């Protein structure tokens, strides 16, 4: 047995020099045992123990060197001092008992601290790197726990650091990479050029391969680029060798075919499937459940029958039993075979590797593929379920019932019919509770009153004040609703059925009394229970008051622009808003880097095609991963030729301040640097409402009358609208028209006579007669109810 | 890969005479026993070719006297995983010239212990074959 | 207030399991005295600490359920004169002090703390007459024979709870002559376990006769045998469930209402329906009828049949009622369900 006490006293054994390595070791062992089994104790005593132990250390008694390692080893994230050895670690360090040296460092590292961290370091560097593979291994492990704590101390070393990871032992080679699990956690790019290194060389450890796979895979999901050759390359690689695991590993993800890859891969897979198909890799079971997914394609499915038939047949191997349920499921089944199986199952399920659990899982799947649906099956199943039984169905029922509800099943009359009956003579009060509750809600939306009543009475029939009680409670939702005959009678019934038995009496009385207390109708009720989208933005913007004009928003942006490209530290997405008077660019964001918070932020814009520039606004502070707002404001000139479409030049200015995210500091100092700000271009669709005309005929002409500018091109290398088309529907954001829009994948002639209204109120109108002689020569008209738009449309459309 | 929840060598009296939770994040000697109980009681010296419990790989074995448990995650292939488990029986057997027994267990723990740390150390299996060991060790 | 104080004290004293909301309701009454006679917001605060405590505990987690809450009214219940009072209660749905006390009380927290601390001419015609216990054999052997033709042989036997027991001795088949041959059977003994009878019987070819009749009987059924018998209902229910569950047959279909129909069936089997509740075997009823009977060789058989019941465009001209039959052997029991099934209707046998 275990107990601390003998040992502390026994520490006086330390006092002897005549000792045998055995004798002491055992004593040492005894302490360790209590602990291996489990012990808990005071530090003071531990400390003491140390001292006591520590005390002994003249020798190199090798054995002695190990035990302590253990002992020490026992302490690592919940330690007591560090310093004591120190010398001893060094002593190894100059000292060639190679062996020993390695264990000791390793413990320290969960226990570690930064100053002390300082210690090893030149050497350490060496040490990780040093000699025989053995020693090196010892070194490695040590970090990791320190990585818990941190490890960055290490980290730093890195450009330089990795390269040594270059290996010549398999075991080792495998190992190097995980540290690279975290290395790749740190970096993706690095991998990529890296891979070409991993990719570059054929590998040693099956083991090494594996991490890569996950990774490799991980990469693949969205696509790991043109895996074609790599994937392929890999594909061999996974595919064959003398180490099975890889082939399989690859296999389970890789399918690809809903009308997709199936080529080589299905055969190879088959070689495997079959090969596995009797517990080579008892692994095979899991896969079918998802890892290697199945829900088939139609001829494909027919082919599957044989393999599943082997498992189905075999009935053995825990790995087998599971396999039977998934394979059968995934591939699906005919009715008929089920029948054979029901009998098989009849024996099987109880224990046949403890079939019941796999089966409950299987069952959970059954309830799902048919959760009261193929009700005939549901009933067949139901009969069978209850029947094959044991008892273990109940658990299943919890799921099954749930499934039926999920559908909100409709062959309830029948479904319910089975349930009702069987449950009656399939017992368990507990089920009733659940079902009651559900039923409780449902009532007269599904009618069949007499039956349902018929049932209900029965349910009550059973004793239990409690059993009885549910029929009344369910009823409240029901009663209230009434059904194909109920209200009159509903009133009659509570009367007809009535009970004593005191608290059972009370229940009748009380419900009544309760009933007594409200107008039963009431009773039931209580108990039972422009100036666009963009304008909104004009207002949203409005809470600020530094304005220099606004108006009401007319239309907003046809496209928000990320003003800082992808996943940048100062990630910007920008949205632009037009009002009848001003345009505001309000800037949406995630000052990205946790490096930074940007401060003293304002936004420069500098313009080419008019706007009067009132102000650049910036956000006061922007910390990491959190929108803040900065704005830039303009007033929109409307009656000029060239005056609201503009590109503005952006430069971000800030005083850049570093962060501690743990607990920061926010101080007046910090220094600016400025980074380029992306262009803003302003559109002819941030401003416009596309329309249909108040008066096309007239308007159409009219707009010409006052307004009209023209451009002609004659098209001699291409006889297609389409280029033009890409620029026009899309740039203007207006409607192509006069039933003069439509073109199939070809068409002889086309007119878009097109619409919307521009900001500042007045309209911008376009007629594009595209004419095909067989060259295209075309008349583009822009006509407008605003001056700035006719010149604009012709440009803007591009 | 920092992947051993524990490796335990359990008696088949539900007892555990070895456990190292290499990695752990749940506790209690009791809960450990309880957890143990559900599964052990259930497997009851019987094991499986494979067993997954918790979506997690359970590779466990039995001897002729002892029950071997490793808990890991079904998130790392059998063949290897087992290989370590295999390694555990075999080396102990050869080296000692005898594999595990209840008796064996009773006379001395240490060797197991010695081995164990060497083979595995936490949630990372540093090694899984005997030989290296065999030379390496010389106790 | 005396009562209130007592309640609080006892509550404090206990703690170790229960269930009542219903009780809460029970003390309260439609109205009742509470507080001085009113202390308004403070009184709202009063309701809040005493009730909150009950609740705090309530809010906490569970083992076996005690009862899933349906305290909807519970809510009004906590919050011209009568009308005014109601309004006040709705609004709610010294005072400051009460609120503070309630907060302090807020009892899952307490429980948690405790846990922490712990841590041929001759023509013979025959039929059976069973006349009162005694199944008696009418035999006409009519020997319209040309003489007391020699007759064969007959053999005795143990029977069921009966034994056959008589033979008129001679063996002549007197010429052109008619005879009454009587067999009494012994109706309380001779076990033979060849159920439903249907046991082979012999009349032999043993003398002016080359053959004869060897027969097995059929015609031996239950519905008759059992007599009605009776029970206390609570105990009954308990029992009903308790009994040999193992047989059931369904009622569904006939020619009549279960008034006349039920009566008919009842009389036919000579058996009991134990008790009515007037709910109403008329307007519908939506009645499940419990029936009990005890027989001549003493089996008690239990039924609950639950049945729709005739009535215009309401329900019953089928049933789809289930007849649940309990009789010790399933084999007779189910068979009984059948037997009754035969009994149920009236048609060409």
């Amino acid at each position: 047995h275990l107990e601390k006490s003998a040992v502390l006293q026994e520490a006086r054994v330390f006092n002897e020099t005549p000792i045998n390595p055995r004798k002491c070791a055992h004593i040492l062992t005894k302490i360790l045992y209590l602990i291996n089994q489990g012990e808990h104790l005071g530090t003071t005593e531990a400390t003491e123990a140390f001292f006591a132990m520590t005390k002994l250390f003249q020798s190199n008694d090798p054995t002695l060197r190990r035990m302590c390692y253990l002992t020490i080893k026992e302490m690592s994230c919940i330690a007591e001092d560090v310093i004591i050895v120190t010398s001893s670690l060094t002593k190894d360090m100059t000292g060639k008992e190679d062996n020993y040296r390695g264990p000791a460092v390793r413990a320290l590292c969960q226990i570690t601290d930064s100053t002390m961290l300082q210690a090893v370091e030149r050497y350490m560097k060496q040490a990780i790197v040093d000699k025989v593979p053995s020693v090196s291994s010892s070194a490695l492990v040590s970090s990791l726990h320190l990585l818990k704590c941190s490890f960055d101390v290490v980290k730093r070393w890195v450009n330089e650091a990795q390269e040594a990871a270059s290996s010549d032992n398999i075991m080792v080679q495998y190992h190097a990479l995980g540290l690279l699990y975290h290395v790749r956690k740190n970096d993706r790019l690095a991998v990529s050029k890296m891979i070409s290194k991993f990719t570059r060389h054929g590998l040693k450890s099956p083991f090494a391969y594996c991490m890569m796979i996950r990774v490799a895979s991980k990469q693949l999901e969205e696509e790991d680029g043109s895996r074609d050759s790599p994937l392929f390359d890999f594909i061999e690689s996974c595919l064959r060798n003398k180490h099975e695991m890889v082939v399989y590993e690859a296999a389970s993800a890789i399918v690809n075919l809903p009308g997709c890859s199936a080529k080589e891969l299905a055969p190879a897979v088959s070689v495997l499937q079959l090969f596995c198909s009797s517990p080579k890799a008892a692994l095979r079971y899991a896969a079918v459940r998802t890892l290697n997914k199945v829900a088939m394609k139609h001829p494909s499915a027919v082919t599957a029958c044989n393999l599943d038939l082997e498992n189905l047949v075999t009935d053995s191997n825990r790995s087998i039993a599971t396999l039977a349920i998934t394979t059968l499921l995934k591939t699906g089944s005919e009715s008929s075979i089920d029948r054979l199986m029901k009998q098989i199952s009849s024996f099987m399920s109880e224990i046949s590797d403890e079939f019941k659990v796999v089966v409950v899982q299987a069952i959970s799947a059954l309830c799902q593929k048919y959760p009261r649906k193929h009700a005939v099956l549901m009933n067949f199943l139901f009969t069978m379920l209850r029947e094959e039984g044991g008892f273990e169905y109940k658990r299943a029922i919890v799921d099954c019932i749930i499934s039926i509800i999920e559908e909100n099943s409709e062959s309830k009359e029948t479904g319910l019919s089975h349930l009702c009956e069987f449950i009656e003579d399939c017992e368990f009060t507990v089920l009733a509770t659940r079902i009651l509750h559900l039923l409780g809600q449902e009532g007269p939306k599904t009618n069949n009153p007499s039956k349902y009543i018929r049932f209900i009475y029965n349910r009550v029939v059973l004793e239990h004040e409690e059993v009885r009680a549910g029929a009344v409670s369910a009823l409240a939702k029901f009663g209230a609703q009434n059904e194909e005959m109920l209200p009159s009678i509903l009133v009659l019934l509570k009367r007809c059925v009535m009970d004593d038995d005191n608290e059972v009496r009370d229940r009748a009385t009380f419900y009544l009394n309760v009933l007594e207390q409200k107008q039963k109708a009431l009773n039931a009720g209580y108990i039972l229970n422009a100036a666009t989208r963009q304008e909104i933005f004009q207002e949203q913007l409005a809470a600020v008051p530094e304005f220099q004009g606004l108006g009401p928003l007319f239309k907003s942006s046809p496209e928000p622009v990320a003003l800082t490209e992808s996943e940048t530290e100062y990630v910007i997405r920008c949205t632009k808003h037009t009002f009848s008077d001003h345009l505001v660019f309000q800037f949406d964001c995630t000052n990205t880097l946790n490096d930074q918070t940007l401060e003293n932020v304002t936004v420069q814009m500098e313009p080419t095609e008019a706007y009067e520039v009132l102000s650049y606004v910036p956000a006061r502070s922007l910390p990491y991963n959190q929108p803040g707002t900065c704005y830039t404001l303009v007033a929109l000139p409307t009656e000029d030729p060239t005056a609201v479409a503009c590109t503005f030049s952006c430069v971000m200015k800030f005083t850049v301040k570093d962060c501690d995210p743990n607990t920061g500091e926010i101080d007046e100092e910090g220094y600016e640097d400025e980074y380029v700000l992306e262009d803003l271009e302003v559109t002819v669709a941030d401003h416009i409402q596309k329309v249909m005309k108040v008066n096309f005929e007239a308007a159409w002409d009219e707009v010409g009358d006052e307004f009209e500018k023209e451009e002609t091109f004659t098209l001699s290398t291409i006889k297609t609208l389409e280029e033009a088309v890409g620029n026009i529907v899309k740039f203007l954001g207006m409607h192509p028209c006069e039933r003069s829009d439509k073109v199939p994948e070809n068409k002889n002639t086309h007119t878009l006579l097109l619409a919307g209204v521009f900001r500042g109120g007045h309209d911008i109108l376009v007629r594009s007669r595209l004419l095909l002689l067989d060259t295209v020569t075309m008349q583009v008209t822009a006509r407008s109810s605003e001056e700035l738009p006719v010149d604009i449309i012709l440009a803007s459309v591009g | 890969l920092y992947t051993v929840k524990a490796i335990l060598i359990l008696d088949n009296d539900g007892d555990r005479l070895f456990a190292k939770y290499y990695d752990d994040t749940y506790p209690s000697v009791k809960e450990q026993k309880a957890f143990e109980k559900n599964i052990f009681n259930k497997t009851h010296r019987t094991d499986s070719e494979i067993a997954l419990l918790e979506g997690l790989t359970v590779v466990y074995k039995s001897s002729i006297d002892l029950y071997f448990y490793v808990i890991g995650s079904s998130y790392e292939n059998e063949l290897m995983l087992m290989a370590v488990l295999n390694c555990l029986f075999d080396s102990l057997s050869q080296m000692l010239r005898k594999n595990v027994e209840k008796r064996a267990l009773l006379e001395n723990m240490e060797g197991l212990f010695l081995a164990v740390d060497e083979i595995v150390d936490g949630g990372v299996i540093l090694e899984s074959d005997p030989q290296q060991v065999v030379h390496r060790v010389a106790l | 207030e005396d009562i209130q104080s007592v309640m609080t004290e006892v509550r404090r004293s206990l703690g170790e399991i229960p269930i009542v909301e219903s009780e809460i309701k029970k003390e309260a009454g439609e109205l009742k005295p509470e507080e001085e006679i009113t202390v308004g917001p403070v009184q709202k605060l009063v309701t809040e600490m005493g009730t909150y405590a009950t609740q705090s505990a309530l809010s906490s987690s569970r083992p076996t359920k005690k009862e899933e809450d349906r305290p909807p009214l519970r809510g009004f219940l906590l919050d011209v004169a009568a009308s005014l009072a109601t309004t006040l209660t709705k609004i709610a749905l010294f005072v400051a002090e009460a609120m503070l006390l309630m907060a302090t009380i807020l009892d899952v927290d307490r429980i948690s703390l405790c846990l922490k601390v712990l841590s041929d001419p001759v023509y013979a015609e025959a039929y059976v007459h069973v006349n009162q216990y005694d199944i008696v054999l009418d035999v006409l052997v009519v020997n319209q024979t040309s003489d007391t033709l020699q007759n064969c042989t007959l053999e005795l036997a143990t029977l069921g709870d009966l034994k056959l027991v008589e033979k008129p001795s001679p063996l002549t088949l007197a010429p052109h002559d008619f005879a009454n041959i009587k067999a009494n059977v012994k109706v309380a003994s001779t076990e033979n376990g060849i159920i439903f009878g249907n046991i082979v019987y012999d009349v032999s070819g043993a003398a002016s006769d080359r053959n004869c009749v060897v027969l097995s009987d059929i015609h031996i059924d239950i519905m008759d045998y059992i007599q009605p018998a009776t029970c206390t209902d609570a105990e009954f229910r308990q029992m009903w469930a308790e009994f040999e569950w193992e047989n059931k047959v369904t009622v569904n279909t006939n020619m009549t209402d279960l008034n006349d129909y039920l009566q008919h069936i009842l009389k036919s089997t000579n058996m009991k329906c134990l008790t009515p509740e007037k709910a109403l075997s008329g307007y519908c009823g939506f009645m499940a009828a419990n029936l009990y009977a005890r027989s001549i060789f003493g089996e008690d058989a239990l039924a609950n049949v639950s049945i729709e019941k005739p009535v215009h465009q309401g329900p019953d001209a089928a049933v789809t009622g289930h007849i649940r039959i309990r009789a010790k052997s399933q084999g007779m029991a189910l068979s009984l369900g059948d037997k009754i099934n035969l009994s149920q209707k009236k048609t060409s046998l």
